[PDB]
RNA sequence: CGGUCCGGCCGGGAACUCAAAGGAGACUGCCAGUGAUAAACUGGAGGAAGGUGGGGAUGACGUCAAGUCAUCAUGGCCCUUACGACCAGGGCUACACACGUGCUACAAUGGCGCAUACAAAGAGAAGCGACCUCGCGAGAGCAAGCGGACCUCAUAAAGUGCGUCGUAGUCCGGAUUGGAGUCUGCAACUCGACUCCAUGAAGUCGGAAUCGCUAGUAAUCGUGGAUCAGAAUGCCACGGUG
């Protein structure tokens, strides 16, 4: 059976399946290079794949909707290492030390009335 | 073949208890029933300026909820369409039915 | 708004559905069709002689109990002081205080 | 920071070489919340300088850094409805904070093609101790043995 | 400073709408001057029969009124006989077909309408404005309320310089939404101008 | 180089050279460059003689330069003589198209005096 | 400024301008039309343009045609 | 998994993304240090989240006879063959100027041309209007679906890939004006938006002085909505990068 890990960071949601053998990337019928045209977006997914080794290790079909670059990228990163965890359980301690187990709860804040944009003040006048 | 029965009403908590409703009365009377499925709800916003003369930045916002329930019976028995039929539901739910 | 400004758009609703509804709606896509009469149709002189209040863009949506035309709201046909002061009273079905 | 006494934001290293003191760099040149276009001038700029002054592309920022580091500056303070500057030791991490950010300003002020060029040889210009950013540390330094008194 | 509306605050926490009909954006303007239309008849005519509260809702193509009040007997008369000729008019208003329903109001001092109502007719008698605050306070205390506050605004007693006067015995936490609180307004059109009676009753949390 | 009307457009791309004529935009010049059989990213250099002169033919069928500067005055003396809204403001130096005079006005007014 | 598919005047003044070409030419024709187009049947004539007081008086010249009757009748006195 | 027109598209599967109702969870609870053994603070563990976790709604007694008799209501006063009422045209859009709020700039972290990856949240029958066809184009003709997680508005733009311009009042910047048009509307002269062709102002970063913002914030980049026949650089809202 395939190991599932949900992921997900701002308005993006990754779904990520691991099965052992190769290294793989299929990113909604697409490679990992065709996806994402930035290497600093391609450098976070490998990242869980660092402090856990694998080099031709384990497979992973991973489909991810919403957001932007980033948002896709960092929310994929979350996925595999949920995915990780599904397989071993013993992997959360090194997962915790590298902060890829924590959601990032950072959202968009909203517009608020009398405001430029959320936090921005429209420029005030003495006279 | 499968009657649709669509379900609009501003209030949560009376949509789904009139849909459990409609539910147990069709499975009771022996029919296939598909759902309660939670459809989104239109979230109809609205800013209004509070003061009667100038005051631009001081608003009241506003929001219409219209929830959505689709519950699909794949069984037309005459035990299940006569029950569904003389059923009194609540009069602040609109019910569509799609043949 | 005034009893005079109100009537006069009882009026403008009146001539409405009268003339630009049945009537002027007709003679207006026949000043659009490019295949039949290019040049001797009158349509649009005789879109003048019908009255000017008859026009559906001559109309102004006001407050269905005030008869404010500014700060209108077609969703409940009153502007945004009754609308607040029914919403408060709970007249305003599922209207509520939003906060996201 | 009256009553709140809170530290600093811990950023992710470099993608290219997993330096934090050059992710502190490619924010400080950044504008209009591009990231992309600003990491892609500053391996630019990098490839460029580290070629036209002997590789060591880590050493020859470091080279270009150590003098436009300053050891200490003046602080603002009116007591008897005159304004003191009184010199102070500035800390590690601003020392090279000032350091990155007068390299940008005056790369910035340049009259260069592009701002890769710009950026090299303004890192040129302050690895051999002759440009705008090593003369901002300069006045700095002016300033502070002027009111060595007010210490 | 300016504070929210109490009933208003409340909706789908602890108060329930007054309109509970479902429409879309279609006949919803439609249907809101019609229930302002009946509302305004029903307040006008049943003046002195002590309307509290009327509640609309629209079940299919036909109109459900719920008339909450303090004396039943007048608005209902002679065996129907005021109920069939309200009815028969509010049909006419609406459209569609009526069906008025009287819900009983037991204990009329502890409802914000009827007290606040109370002192705008009380302040038209010519009675001291004091008195009447005191009285609906002292009332509504004796007979449970865990708390009340009532408001008079503008020319008291025919003064030339308006006053805001309130008198409060108890306990009105307008910050819990959990809490109980009925909220109305009531304004007395008296000889020398228009007299703002704002009443609050705590009832109890939950 | 040299067309049509006296000007000597530079050791340029053809496209932006041609543009240098006074009623010859990026429209025009990318529909003479289309019809005389020429690319629009060649330079002046290798551009021989029998290559100037298909273009000069080219540009001769659309009003430009002087000929042009009469055409537009003329128009403008027209309104004028008129005595129509949108030549009283030709000869009064003030927006003729409808804009705001109250304040920001400057292109036509021109810079202003205490 | 317009759509192509026939430009507009007003019925009460074309049949102003029909009544002064068979009974000859008369004093200032009187009209508060400024949304009607000059027509090439109407050049030679004296038509009084309302401004929003008074009826200024334009002879009407073969380049006016095309142009609205209000263009020749000032609406605002700035001195 | 079975079948391929390689489209979840069709049987199917209820796993997952998501939708929306109910529920759990975080309380200085644990550990350590500081501190009057107290309160609390600091750091750490576990945890998706840690010290009111992030945002909002919520605005006490009162202050400024602060704003609104032009939303409405109203004591008093005033007009009542007129301060009322109807109509056409005009004005609110005037222009020696001054101030406030904004948009767009002054460019190579950029302009242009082609190719192309990734959103969120909304609106819709007197409506959103596809596909097809005509026009350089704004649009027009013809005409499906959809009262809508189904259909439509609607191609997200920043970004990335390649090529060009090479520090020039310029392939920057778009004002102003001339010519021709499109749509809405009885009707675009005064005084609409938009398109096409041509024109190519000022401006090469702003004196004295001054404003916003502490994190998914500022900065920037698009998207939608209310009003609305038509008329957004305003407002209200949305996510992207950061
Ligand atoms: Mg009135
Ligand atoms: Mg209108
Ligand atoms: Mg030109
Ligand atoms: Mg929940
Ligand atoms: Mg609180
Ligand atoms: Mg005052
Ligand atoms: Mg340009």
């Amino acid at each position: 059976n395939q190991y599932y890990g949900t992921g997900r960071r701002k308005s993006s949601a990754a779904r990520v399946f691991i099965k052992p053998g190769n290294g793989k990337i299929v990113i909604n019928q697409r490679s990992l290079e065709q996806y994402f045209g930035r290497e600093t977006a391609r450098m976070v997914v490998r990242q869980p794949l660092e402090l856990v080794d694998m080099v031709e290790k384990l497979d992973l079909y991973i489909t991810v909707k919403g957001g932007g670059i980033s948002g896709q990228a960092g929310a994929i990163r979350h996925g595999i290492t949920r995915a990780l965890m599904e397989y071993d359980e013993s992997l959360r301690s090194e997962l915790r030390k590298a902060g890829f187990v924590t959601r990032d709860a950072r959202q968009v804040e909203r517009k608020k009335v009398g405001l430029r944009k959320a936090r921005r003040r429209p420029q005030f006048s003495k006279r | 073949q499968r009657i649709r029965i669509r379900l609009k009403a501003f209030d949560h908590r009376l949509i789904d208890q009139a849909t459990a409703e409609i539910v147990e009365t069709a499975k009771r009377t022996g029919a296939q029933v598909r759902g309660p499925i939670p459809l989104p709800t239109r979230k109809e916003r609205f800013t209004v300026l509070i003061s009667p003369h100038v005051n631009k930045d001081a608003r009241d916002q506003y929001e219409i909820r219209t929830h959505l329930r689709l519950v699909d019976i794949v069984e037309p028995t005459e035990k299940t369409v006569d029950a569904l039929m003389r059923l009194d539901l609540a009069a602040g739910v609109d019910v569509q039915i799609s043949l | 708004a005034k009893q005079s400004m109100k009537a006069r758009e009882v009026k403008r609703v009146a001539l409405a559905d009268k003339y630009f509804a049945k009537r002027a709606e007709l003679k207006a896509i026949i000043s659009d069709v490019n295949a039949s009469d290019e040049d001797r149709w009158n349509a649009v002189l005789k879109l003048q002689t019908l009255p000017r209040d008859s026009s559906p863009s001559r109309q102004r949506n006001r407050c269905r109990q005030t008869g404010r035309p500014h700060g209108f709201l077609r969703k409940f046909g009153l502007s945004r002081i009754k609308v607040r002061e029914a919403a408060m009273r709970g007249e305003i079905p599922g209207l509520k205080k939003a906060s996201w | 920071p009256r009553r709140r006494v809170i530290g600093q934001r811990k950023i992710l290293p470099d993608p290219k070489f997993g330096s934090e003191l050059l992710a502190k760099f490619v924010n400080i040149l950044m504008v209009d919340g591009k990231k992309s276009t600003a990491e892609s001038i500053v391996y630019s700029a990098l490839e460029t300088l580290a070629q036209r002054s002997g590789k060591s592309e880590l050493e020859a920022f470091e080279v270009a850094l150590e003098n436009v580091r300053p050891t200490v500056e003046v602080k603002s303070r009116r007591v008897g409805g005159s304004t003191y500057q009184v010199p102070v030791e500035v800390r590690p991490v601003r020392r090279n904070a000032l350091a990155m950010r007068w390299i940008v300003e005056a790369a910035r002020k340049r009259g260069d093609k592009s701002m890769a060029l710009r950026l090299a040889n303004e890192l040129s210009d302050a690895a051999e101790n002759k440009g705008t950013a090593v003369k901002k540390r300069e006045d700095v330094h002016r300033m502070a043995e002027a009111n060595k008194a007010f210490a | 400073g300016q504070k929210v509306h109490p009933n208003g605050i409340r909706l789908g926490i602890v108060k329930p709408w007054n309109s509970t009909w479902f429409a879309n954006t279609k006949e919803f303007a439609d249907n809101l001057d019609s229930d302002f239309k009946v509302r305004q008849y029903l307040t006008k005519e049943l003046a002195k029969a002590s309307v509290s509260r009327i509640v609309i809702e629209r079940p299919a193509k036909s109109i459900r009124v719920t008339i909450h009040t303090a004396r039943p007997g007048i608005v209902i008369g002679k065996k129907g006989e005021d109920v069939e000729k309200l009815r028969k008019v509010v049909a006419d208003i609406a459209g569609v077909p009526a069906q008025i329903n009287i819900a009983e109001v037991r204990k009329p001092e502890l409802d914000a309408k009827l007290v606040a109502d109370s002192i705008t007719s009380q302040l038209e008698r010519r009675v001291m404005f004091r008195r009447a605050m005191k009285r609906a306070v002292q009332n509504a205390m004796r007979l449970g309320a865990k708390g009340i506050k009532v408001e008079v605004s503008g020319r008291l007693g025919g003064a030339e310089i308006a006053r805001t006067e309130w008198y409060r015995e108890g306990r009105v936490p307008l910050h819990t939404l959990r809490a109980d609180i009925d909220y109305n307004t009531s304004e007395a059109h008296t000889t020398y101008g228009v007299i703002g009676v704002k009443v609050w009753i705590f009832k109890g949390e939950i | 180089a040299r067309i049509a009307g006296i000007n000597i457009p530079d050791h340029k791309h053809a496209v932006i050279a041609l543009t240098s004529i006074y009623g010859v935009g990026k429209t025009r010049s990318k529909a003479i460059l289309a019809a005389a059989g020429i690319a629009e990213d060649v330079k002046i250099s290798e551009l021989s003689e029998g290559q100037i002169d298909t273009l000069r033919d080219e540009v001769a069928k659309f009003v430009v330069e002087g000929d042009l500067r009469r055409e537009i005055s003329m128009s403008i003396k027209r309104l004028m003589d008129l005595g129509c809204y949108r030549g009283l403001r030709h000869r009064r130096g003030l927006p003729v198209r409808g804009q705001r005079t109250k304040t920001n006005a400057r292109t036509r007014k021109g810079p202003r005096k205490p | 400024r317009s759509l192509k598919k026939g430009p507009f005047i007003d019925l009460h003044l074309l049949k102003k301008v029909e009544k002064a070409v068979e009974s000859g030419d008369k004093k200032p024709l009187r009209t508060w039309s400024r949304r009607s187009t000059i027509f090439p049947n109407m050049i030679g004539l004296t038509i009084a343009v309302h401004n929003g007081r008074q009826h200024v008086p334009v002879f009407v010249t073969d380049e006016m045609v095309g142009h609205k009757l209000g263009e020749f009748a000032p609406t605002r006195t700035y001195r």
